[PDB]
């Protein structure tokens, strides 16, 4: 299952 | 059994975001935001036995991802292809051998999680800004939770699906 | 830097209420929660970006709209008394890490004729305290108000003060057996005796009441109990 | 779902704090503590994603993740009056990490130690008129102010004020009645040596 990146650059 | 791996490659290209999953270097699922029905689809027959709840779940993940990708693309235009590759290798005991979180922009490495799953390699001054944000916010621990938990668990699930 | 508006609102059952939340600091995730005693915070609706709406745990009776990345709205299209609550907007830039706005307190009332502004009085320091302790405590009492939707502040020489102040955390019911009781609230402001004994010093207990709005209907013979400030004052006194 | 076992906790100023929290998910979720000071929104104090089970926060707070007990208790070595606040454990599930759910909260009262208590009840008169109020004040933090059994007599809980420039804190409660009400009987279990 794919994932949420969550954090922003 | 013997070693195995799972990876996702996510790209947003100016934009059309695409996500492709691989198990043991073989493509198994795909999402494209150009198709009539932007939605994850199985690419191999053994994924078809996953009920509709699964596909709905990860599709919603994908739309959210599109959003994250625009925010960070525009972000980058501030300071095309945005690429996020992640996943896990596991040994013959089925346990995590190595986790990956690699972020790249226009074919150049931006920031990537080190093998320790604790510290970050960045090259750009700008990537040094990100590294800063993420050291403070605990990004490494978050991804480590995925790589040590869900990534291993889903890989075993997909190996069984086959 | 999450900004929500209005900070206070009173409406009648069946009323239409929109709560606005804006965040400047560039986040994707935004949330609406209500906080109630016995329940902590419960999530009503949330959103990952413009055009995305996700239902929370307690969506019934609420709709939400996320029109831009900056703006997240909560709509109570037909307000009911059960929606009396304290509402919080939040934004986030990291899973589970939320920055909260300052809250929007809403009262939904069934019958606008139960509504009464406070009367306010200030009680001067006793000379016995002055002599015994070299200190002087003023008391402010706001009484007879409904709904329980007031903010009390003290002003000394025209300036708001917080030092030496304690205001009861909750108003008490003047008729504690009744669901619909009017309320009362006390506060103290303590100063040195010499500060109180200077007649050039001016003291004021100010109670902001939230009640009917200019657009609320009213046809009775007491004054419309509108949102208003009621105050009482005292000058210092040498004796 | 997170559960906090006590809705209200009182500790003495200077004493240690533990506020407990258990979670009900099977898979370890993302875990957090937030605080809400009087009249404000909540602020994140700390969080746990993975790795070291003991996590550090702002303002001397720590929390400890126990996989075994599915718990995440908040601790602080010594609390100050200014730590009086409501503390909320919160969780988000693996795989839905941005949907944050809160527990019901623990209201922490930190009682200040009253160095030289001088309990007394004073009568205060209205600056404007006949009307009076009774002020019970300067008692120690272990004194309980009790509620009136009489509808027509109003008695508040105790309230701690801080006269900052004096570095001086004091307890008080107020009693009043629009009624033969006298301050010598307005108040509850009070210290026999309080001034009247």
């Amino acid at each position: 299952s794919p994932a949420e990146a969550g954090f922003f650059l | 059994m013997g070693p195995h791996s799972m990876r996702y490659y996510e790209t947003a290209t100016s934009p059309r975001y695409t996500s492709v999953g691989y198990v043991d270097d073989k493509e198994f699922v795909r999402f494209d935001s150009d198709a009539e029905n932007p939605r994850y689809e199985p690419q191999v027959p053994w994924m078809e036995q996953e009920g509709p709840e699964y596909w709905e779940r990860i599709t919603q993940i994908a739309k959210g991802q599109e959003q994250w990708f625009r925010v960070n693309l525009r972000t980058l235009l501030g300071y095309h292809t945005l690429q996020w590759m992640y996943g896990c290798d596991v040994g013959s005991d089925g346990r995590l051998l190595r986790g990956y979180e690699q972020f790249a922009y226009d074919g150049c490495d931006y920031i990537a999680l080190n093998e320790d799953l604790r510290t970050w390699t960045a090259a750009d001054m700008a990537a040094q800004i990100t590294r800063r944000k993420w050291e403070q916010a605990g990004a490494a621990e978050y991804y480590r939770a995925y790589l040590e938990g869900e990534c291993v668990e889903w890989l075993h699930r997909y190996l069984k699906n086959g | 830097a999450v900004t929500q508006s209005p900070r206070n609102k009173v409406t009648v059952t069946g009323g239409n209420v929109t709560l606005s939340c804006r965040q400047t600091n560039s986040h994707n995730y935004m949330y609406w929660y209500r906080q109630d005693t016995g329940h902590g915070l419960r999530l009503i609706h949330y959103s990952y970006g413009a055009g995305n709406l996700q239902i929370g745990d307690v969506p019934d009776g609420y709709k939400a709209t996320r029109t831009t990345q900056e703006d997240f709205f909560l709509l109570l299209e037909l307000a009911s008394p059960s929606q009396t609550s304290l509402y919080f907007c939040a934004s986030s830039d990291a899973p589970g890490q939320l920055y909260f706005g300052e809250g929007s307190k809403l009262t939904v009332l069934e019958d606008l004729k139960n509504v009464f502004p406070p009367e306010v009085a200030v009680f001067e320091p006793s000379e016995a305290e002055i002599s015994h302790t070299q200190k002087a405590t003023l008391v402010c009492l706001a009484t007879g108000f409904y709904p329980d939707h007031v903010e009390l502040s003290w002003w000394v020489n025209g300036k708001e003060v917080h030092s030496g102040v304690c205001t009861d955390p909750q108003p008490l019911k003047e008729q504690p057996a009744l669901n619909d009781s009017r309320y009362a609230l006390s506060s103290r402001l303590r100063v040195s005796a010499t500060f109180w004994q200077n007649p050039r010093n001016h003291f004021r207990c100010q109670v902001q009441f939230y009640g009917l709005s200019e657009n609320d209907e009213w046809t009775q013979d007491r004054a419309k109990p509108v949102t208003q400030i009621v105050s009482a004052e005292a000058w210092g006194r040498a004796d | 779902s997170v559960t906090q076992p006590d809705a209200r906790v009182t500790v003495s100023e200077g004493a240690s704090l533990q506020l407990r929290c258990k979670y009900s998910y099977s898979a370890t979720p993302y875990l957090f503590w937030y605080v809400q000071y009087p009249r404000q929104g909540l602020q994140m104090l700390l969080k746990y994603y993975s790795g070291d089970p003991v996590v550090q926060g702002v303002n001397g707070f720590e929390a400890e993740f126990s996989k075994s007990d599915s718990s995440f208790h908040l601790r602080k070595a010594s609390v100050h009056w200014s730590d009086s606040a409501v503390y909320f454990c919160a969780v988000s599930a693996k795989g839905t990490g941005s949907k944050l759910s809160f527990g019901k909260g623990a209201k922490l009262t930190v009682s200040p130690n009253i160095q030289n208590p001088d309990p007394a009840v004073y009568q205060l008169r209205d600056s404007k008129s006949d009307k009076s109020v009774c002020l019970f004040t300067d008692f120690d933090s272990q004194t309980n102010v009790s509620q009136s059994k009489d509808s027509d007599v109003y008695i508040t809980d105790k309230c701690v004020l801080d006269m900052r420039s004096m570095d001086f804190k004091s307890n008080s409660a107020v009693a009043w009645s629009n009624k033969d009400f006298a301050c010598a009987n307005a108040f509850n279990s009070i210290i026999p040596e309080d001034t009247f």
